[PDB]
């Protein structure tokens, strides 16, 4: 959608990958405030917002904490911290056609800069005048919105470009959104650290006899010691036991 | 707001870069954007909407047409210039409340020069019969449209008695043509042998005469 | 979004003109309305707008006194008055609506008004014989009121070398025009050549044969 209607995407409750945004080459900017975009895969985030629109790349500028234009006085604004990502790519090909693309608009005229993350998506005539305007389009009435127009052979900077902004919105709250963790192979009756479930031990695996059901995860004894754990990625039960020891 | 237009009269060929320059008296760009508008018209049509703001292209407006500038200074340029491009383009300025045109251009497709077809025409007897004489001197497939006719009376120029009227541009033949109409009384008519029309035109070396002894 | 204007009013001086602009395809409600004139040859001038909704009119200092402009939103369509008029004021005009940051931005055809006191006069075609290669003949129209004329020759059936020039003003009042053809030199002796002339405000049908 246009700039100035901008749409909204509420995303929690899932395993947030992000190796597709770096793996894709076709991007321009990843631009990110108070975040680093190698470790978005380690971090757990509360809840994200996806701003999406298109934008002209000249203006592709305005799309930042502590900024101003037209584009961000009138259509979209972004909070002077901002911990999050804004991700553009250059759309030429898709989004222009022979003779105008006038589709997508951005509202040139408004009364006051609208506040960071506020849409506005009236369309009553502006009254640039001290005459009363009374919905009507005259000398100091003007539409708010005006069409982008692209064209099939445009400048890189009058060229459309696909942006997306991610809110990451950082709180104690549950978190909702969780990068994926990876994993490595299992390893038989050898002494190995191990991190099962978040928990870190030292230890040797053995397959074991010890039954349960999806009513727990990991195991213990008496004295709270850790003597069993499923594994997550094949749910079977193995005991650990410590590793060889001893004086000599 | 006063918009001056250079060059307001261009002919280049097909395919070639045409542009038209426009200036004004104050700043035409106000609020951030520019006020500066751009119009074409077709003969037999009314002006259209081509290029809202300084480089904002109109709705149903090709590629081609490029408006481009900003402060007083505003340019139009046509690189892929077609046949449907013959028309008169206009400026417009619309920050004040007074709305002032440019001066107007007329783009016609350039071509080689080309020699003037010179003919002429004597009164007949039935317009002596009543009591007026046309004499009428022809240019007939000429480029460019720019030429100097005069007429030769026994050898006295005439001035303040002839219309000149030029044809729209050819289609096809790219070339204009021009007539101009003399007009005496049968009493001056008859007393007159040597009628004569002399062109001078940039495909002619020397000027062109086609004379004519009354009767 | 269109514009139908009237249709080349004819009007002594000293007397006034009611004409009208449907628009079509729009509110005409919300827009803002404009008028042009343009002499003929000559450039656009603007004379002034109307609110449709609120009855607020801007006109030039030249047009203010002579010009009145008026709209009905229940009929969506446009009124211009004009009194007192002079020789001067004898031009096409415009009707313009507002859009795209543009005073008039949209154009609607235009109305041609002559203000002249001269009345509808049948044309006189005169024939303009070949003088005594490619030779060349034609035909003179004059005193016709008002136009067009329509010449052709042969009915339609000579196009070659067939030029027929716009009339212009004489100091009578009247209109002035020639059309003229080149022919071979050789076609003088055999082929016939006519010229067709037609004025529908006189409805007269003049055929005139040039013979050299
Ligand atoms: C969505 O678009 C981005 C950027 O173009 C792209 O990285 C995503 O991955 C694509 O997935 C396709 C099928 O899963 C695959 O064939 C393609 O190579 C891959 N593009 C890459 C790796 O650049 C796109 N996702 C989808 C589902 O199309
Ligand atoms: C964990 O995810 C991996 C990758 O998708 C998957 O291999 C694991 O087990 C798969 O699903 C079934 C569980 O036993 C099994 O039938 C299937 O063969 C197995 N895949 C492979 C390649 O062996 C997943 N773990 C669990 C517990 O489902």
């Amino acid at each position: 959608a246009s700039v100035y209607a901008w749409n909204r995407k509420r995303i929690s409750n899932c395993v947030a990958d992000y190796s597709v945004l770096y793996n894709s080459a076709s991007f321009s900017t990843f631009k990110c405030y108070g975040v680093s975009p190698t470790k978005l895969n380690d971090l757990c985030f509360t809840n994200v917002y996806a701003d999406s629109f298109v934008i002209r790349g000249d203006e592709v500028r305005q799309i930042a904490p502590g900024q101003t234009g037209k584009i961000a006085d009138y259509n979209y604004k972004l909070p002077d911290d901002f911990t999050g990502c804004v991700i553009a790519w250059n759309s030429n090909n898709l989004d222009s056609k022979v003779g105008g693309n006038y589709n997508y608009l951005y509202r040139l005229f408004r009364k006051s800069n609208l506040k960071p993350f506020e849409r506005d998506i009236s369309t009553e005539i502006y009254q640039a005048g001290s005459t009363p305007c009374n919905g009507v389009e005259g000398f100091n009435c003007y539409f708010p919105l005006q069409s982008y127009g692209f064209q099939p052979t445009n400048g890189v900077g009058y060229q459309p470009y696909r942006v997306v902004v991610l809110s990451f919105e950082l709180l104690h709250a549950p978190a909702t959104v969780c990068g994926p963790k990876k994993s490595t192979n299992l390893v038989k009756n050898k002494c190995v650290n191990f991190n099962f479930n978040g928990l870190t031990g030292t230890g040797v695996l053995t397959e074991s006899n010890k039954k349960f059901l999806p009513f727990q995860q990991f195991g213990r004894d008496i004295a709270d010691t850790t003597d069993a754990v499923r594994d997550p990625q094949t749910l079977e039960i193995l005991d650990i036991t410590p590793c060889s020891f001893g004086g000599v | 707001i006063v918009l001056t237009q250079s060059p307001a009269s261009l002919a280049v060929s097909l395919g070639q870069r045409a542009t038209i320059s426009c200036r004004a008296s104050e700043s035409v760009d106000n609020y951030g954007i520019s006020f500066m508008n751009w119009f074409q018209q077709t003969p037999g049509q009314p002006p259209k909407l081509l290029i809202y703001g300084s480089s904002n292209q109109g709705s149903g407006v090709p590629a081609r047409f490029s408006g481009s500038g900003s402060g007083t200074d505003f340019s139009l340029n046509i690189h892929p210039m077609e046949e449907d491009d013959t028309a008169m383009y206009f400026c417009q300025q619309s920050k004040e409340v007074p709305y002032t045109f440019g001066g107007g251009t007329k783009l016609e497709i350039k071509r080689t020069v080309a020699a003037p077809s010179v003919f002429i025409f004597p009164p007949s007897d039935e317009q002596l019969k009543s009591g007026t004489a046309s004499v009428v001197c022809l240019l007939n497939n000429f480029y460019p449209r720019e030429a100097k006719v005069q007429w030769k009376v026994d050898n006295a120029l005439q001035s303040g008695n002839s219309q000149e009227s030029v044809t729209e541009q050819d289609s096809k033949d790219s070339t204009y043509s021009l007539s101009s109409t003399l007009t005496l009384s049968k009493a001056d008519y008859e007393k007159h042998k040597v009628y004569a029309c002399e062109v001078t035109h940039q495909g002619l070396s020397s000027p062109v005469t086609k004379s004519f002894n009354r009767g | 979004v269109q514009l139908q204007q009237s249709a080349a009013e004819l009007a002594r001086p000293g007397a006034s003109v009611k004409m009208s602009c449907k628009a079509s395809g729009y509110t005409f409600t919300s827009y803002t309305m404009h008028w042009v004139k343009q002499r003929p040859g000559q450039g656009l001038e603007w004379i002034g707008y109307i609110n449709p909704t609120s009855g607020y009119t801007e006109y030039n200092q030249n047009f203010k006194d002579k010009t009145t402009l008026t709209a009905d939103k229940s009929s969506s369509t446009a009124y211009m008055q004009l009194n007192s008029l002079t020789s001067e004021d004898s031009a096409v005009y415009y009707c313009a609506r507002e859009g795209h940051r543009v005073g008039p931005a949209y154009w609607g055809q235009g109305t041609l008004v002559t203000v002249s006191a001269a009345s509808t006069k049948g044309p006189s075609v005169f024939p303009l014989a070949p003088s005594s290669g490619t030779a060349a003949l034609g035909c003179l129209v004059k005193d016709y009121f008002p136009e067009p004329v329509t010449v052709s020759w042969n009915s339609g059936a000579l196009t070659s070398g067939v030029h027929t020039f716009p009339a212009v003003l004489q100091s009578s009042g009247l209109y002035s025009l020639s059309s003229v053809v080149t022919v071979p030199s050789s076609s003088l002796g055999t082929q016939t050549y006519i010229c067709n002339v037609n004025h529908k405000p006189s409805n007269t049908k003049v055929d005139k044969k040039v013979e050299p």
